[PDB]
């Protein structure tokens, strides 16, 4: 479109577009210094936990490992120190002398955060999904399933629908379960109220009719409407 | 008859349905004509009425008249050729039975292919028939005749990729270019002027048919600098300037342009806290723009290179050329076929942009994003390798400029308010850093009046 | 045989019988017949067999009279297949000695040419009727290639297996031609550089040549210098396909290189009197020669490039060199989905074009970013990533390396290295040149050599 039309509209409206005005607020981002300090603290605490990990290694390998950890944390979004503390607790629970991979540490942090929010971990969620996939054909609807809590219902139904629609494999199912757990934990930590399904209609019933009365009704209908063929 | 298929293979290959679809699409849509014109010719049509219709439509298109059903029928009626074609009844049948909402490119290609195959078969038949009946011709004459007949098939193109040219024509064109450049003293600006002295010194303006990439980290004035260049090009040149905005709407761009041109604080305009002087400045700017009226903006999202090229061609046809093209930004452009691989999509986008720039003989400035790892380096001034996932962008770009502000990363920067344009790849000149002054309050770039080292 | 509209392949049995009988009766005129007709020109198997046996006997130093020919045929068991001593005696007797075998040999001539032309037309029609997955462009390219090959020196049929006699004649002709023109170690197109000529003996015809380097190393400069040297040192046309730059910028670079004038002055038009004189001399020489053609179309398919090269060779009777800059910008629409297949098709088509036109084809290519992360940044073959078929199909591969590009404090400023990564018919190594970017030129390195 030509600028002339917009300018003519601006001249015709003037104060109307001033009422429209322009959205405010800009973009603010954290500095690299905070991320560097977080990475240094994580590295120091891990070296304290696993002193033998960097034994017999030059500074170049240490710098490369630090760069890899920085990249992994930036990709996975490690900002709060509470996640770092949870990961350190999980690592102190772990019994492997060697230094864990950054992805494993991120998984530990996410798993501990999910467990803190009163939700099952990835393995329990996957087992529940498998049990649901085996047993849900025996119930009239998803709301008739014996659900423990609303979070279980939503997680299981969402994972089942996603898996059936996208033909997910086992590893893809586990990754989706981890993502769903992260999202549900984030929602729970933000307060929020989990809805109580939707339900679908009552069952009705109450049909106390026998064979003889039904035959009498059919005969009466035939007599009234003159259905000679029947 | 008495022929299911025994006499059905004397018929040369053809497709009536594709011809009718193309003619109907042209009748019910006159915007796609060029797409039809670049794929089919009047001699690709098997039936005389279709050739006549296509020729008349081409004549009307060249004369500027619309090529709808009514106008075409009237034009044929005046020349007395309506009866020969098949009548207004046949014209209406073609217009109606053939849908408007169709892809005419496929039918045009189908029409093109059958004509080539049929002409090749006919030429082979003629060659064999001449061979069996020499009629006094020698072997050399027959071979020359066969060669001419065979190569006359791929020939007969109206005007499309004229091909190799003798050194004489290219030398004449180069002499004409040199004379035209010298006849206009612009103090070393042999191209689209940018309005900045040092930038014009280092780059000699924005040369036509070049791919120009502007790259910067978020919050660096990349969009502001691009808009300043667009405004300078529009003010200093009379050719139209086209803008593609895949991120911000056109209204915000217009408000930013008004603020930059009138040097009115953006906060007051965004809050509506203006006064009489601001109104006078805005009115003067709008009067100047109405005097020019050489800027066009398209704010569609997810634009493919084909749509961009088509719209640029349409604008050039409507207003006799383009002065500059601006795209913000290239990463938002989508290639449906290469959506699976990002690198191939980026390479296709860069190649299409370079091809468009070369075709239109206009400078095309596309905006790009850098990698976040740049922020982790000791020096945050961008380099070419900071264009990761876009090696083809570095390869195919004539000019690459990085916008840098040390004030963004350093609060106590000694160069506060000073921005650097770093020339990563200057194809036809030297490389270096050009210093400018950045006014984010007015959202503008100005010449650096301070001392230069 | 009224011959009032009959469609019969052109042939004359009487001429063949007369030629064979005359050669039987007088073996001395064999040379006068050997320059006018070949075995393949004969229409029947017995006549071809007889002519081949006579040629073998004559080039083995033996008479080709009736008795000797029959005895030689009998020893190989092929006398019965020919037709027998009865048919040989009939050939010897029926044809009179007092004959002019030159006219008959010229008759067993071009009739075969017309028959070959009819065969080519039939092949074109048959290919048109049954595409077998071929597009229209492929069919047109095939037809053009066939009709172009048939109309060049007419040595034999369009294409097919050839007896080793014809190939040996061609090889001896090639040796004699390469020895008739002393170029001091250059048997192909001269590159204008002595060390490169020593390494490669010129740009050989029918070879695929790849020039590769990282961006800003000077691929276009080196290629244009090769084009200019080929044009100045030869008479055949030189064709340029520039999908990356307009022809005007290329011409400005060429003027800067040839006239040795600063490129910035030419681009900005600010020249002194001596610069104008040099430019005038260069333009005069270029307009005197007139054998450089430039095509700056973008997104060319291999079919279009081959067709345009074929048209140029058809118009001017041959090509001296073809240059493409560069191959990563070419398009194969049917294979747009897969890049590897597209690159393989481009490389194969370029090699086929080089073989067909008997011309050197130099195509430019780009390398991968990972090269910049190695300890030594000099290119290797594996740096042709996505283009393994390029490494497999290229007759010659040259990489351009300037150390000053990566090292500002490099001690080798102005010195470029041409590294031969692959040479099918020669050695490999590094050739040093002087890079004058001011004039956009490469020159012979005058420094000391180890
Ligand atoms: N009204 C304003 N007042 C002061 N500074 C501004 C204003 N608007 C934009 N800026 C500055 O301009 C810079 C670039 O903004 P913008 O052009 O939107 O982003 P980009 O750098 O991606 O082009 C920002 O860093 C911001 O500080
Ligand atoms: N006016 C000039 N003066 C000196 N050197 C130049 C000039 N213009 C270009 N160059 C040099 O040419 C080189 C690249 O040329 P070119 O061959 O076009 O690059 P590519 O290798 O991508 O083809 C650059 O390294 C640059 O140093
Ligand atoms: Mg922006
Ligand atoms: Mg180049």
């Amino acid at each position: 479109e030509n600028i002339a039309a917009q300018m003519v509209n601006f001249d015709r409206e003037q104060m109307r577009r001033i009422a429209n005005n322009m959205p405010e607020q800009y973009d603010e981002k954290p500095q690299v210094q905070q991320v560097a300090q977080i990475i240094n603290g994580v590295f120091s605490q891990l070296l304290a936990t696993f002193p033998a990990s960097l034994a017999n290694r030059d500074q170049n390998e240490v710098n490369e490992i630090r760069r890899q950890w920085v990249l992994a944390f930036r990709e996975n979004g490690i900002t709060t120190m509470e996640q770092v503390n949870a990961g350190m607790r999980v690592a102190r629970r772990q019994n492997r002398p060697f230094l864990p991979s950054p992805g494993q540490f991120v998984a530990w942090c996410r798993e501990e955060a999910s467990v803190t929010a009163g939700l099952p971990n990835v393995s329990e969620l996957v087992d529940m999904v498998y049990e649901y996939c085996r047993k849900r054909g025996l119930y009239p609807d998803a709301e008739s399933y014996p659900w423990k809590s609303n979070a279980h219902y939503w997680l299981v139904t969402n994972l089942y629908q996603n898996m059936r629609a996208n033909a997910l494999t086992d590893a893809e199912l586990r990754r989706k379960a981890a993502d769903e757990l992260v999202h549900m934990t984030a929602r729970i930590n933000r307060g929020e109220a989990i809805p109580e399904p939707v339900k679908q209609l009552p069952v009705m019933g109450g049909r106390p009719l026998n064979r003889a009365q039904a035959l009498a009704k059919i005969a009466e209908i035939k007599a009234k409407f003159g259905l000679k063929g029947a | 008859e008495r022929d299911p298929q025994v006499a059905g293979l004397k018929v040369p290959p053809h497709s009536i349905e594709a011809e009718q679809s193309v003619l109907g699409g042209l009748m019910l849509d006159n915007e796609r004509w060029d797409d039809v014109a670049e794929r089919v010719v009047a001699d690709d049509f098997y039936t005389r009425p279709h050739r006549h219709i296509f020729t008349e439509m081409a004549r009307l298109q060249e004369s500027g008249s619309p090529i709808d059903l009514i106008t075409l029928a009237e034009s044929l009626e005046r020349q007395g050729q309506l009866d020969s074609v098949g009548g207004f009844a046949y014209l209406a049948e073609l217009s109606k039975n053939t849908p408007s909402a169709a892809n005419i490119s496929a039918y045009a290609d189908i029409v093109r292919e059958r004509a080539v195959v049929r002409e090749m078969i006919s030429v082979a038949n003629e060659i064999a028939e001449a061979g069996f009946d020499p009629q006094g011709r020698t072997s050399e004459d027959l071979l020359d005749l066969a060669e001419s007949r065979v190569f006359k098939i791929a020939e007969s193109r109206a005007n499309k990729d004229e091909g190799p040219k003798n050194i004489a024509d290219v030398l004449d064109a180069t002499v004409a270019r040199i004379e035209q450049l010298f006849q206009q003293p612009h103090d070393g600006v042999t191209g689209v002027n940018t309005g900045y002295d040092d930038l014009n010194k280092k780059t000699a303006g924005l040369q036509p048919s070049d791919l120009i990439i502007v790259a910067a980290r978020p919050s660096m004035g990349k969009t502001t600098f691009a808009m300043n260049l667009v405004e300078n090009a529009a003010m200093l040149q009379d050719k139209p300037v086209l803008i593609f905005s895949l991120e911000m709407p056109s209204e915000q761009i217009m408000m930013r342009s008004l603020a930059s041109l009138s040097r009115v604080d953006q906060t007051k305009i965004r809050t509506g806290q203006l006064d009489d002087e601001d109104w006078a400045r805005i009115s003067g700017t709008m009067g100047i723009l109405l005097e020019k009226r050489n800027i066009y903006i398209d704010d569609s999202s997810g634009l493919t290179p084909t749509e961009v090229r088509s719209r640029a061609r349409r604008i050039a046809r409507e207003h006799g050329g383009i002065g500059l093209i601006m795209i913000d930004y290239l990463q938002l452009m989508r290639v449906p076929a290469l959506s699976d691989n990002r690198t191939l999509e980026i390479a296709e986008i860069s190649r299409s942009l370079k091809a468009l720039a070369k075709e239109l003989n206009v400078p095309v400035v596309a905006l790009s994003q850098l990698n976040r790892s740049l922020e982790q380096r000791a020096d945050k001034r961008p380099v070419n390798s900071d264009l990761r996932e876009s090696g083809s962008i570095e390869q195919d770009a004539d000019l690459i400029m990085f916008i840098y502000r040390d004030e963004v990363y350093h609060e106590n920067s000694d160069l506060k308010g000073i921005a650097e344009i770093i020339i990563g790849k200057q194809r036809n000149g030297p490389i270096g850093t050009v210093r400018l002054t950045f006014n984010g309050q007015w959202s503008r770039f100005d010449n650096y009046a301070g001392p230069q080292y």
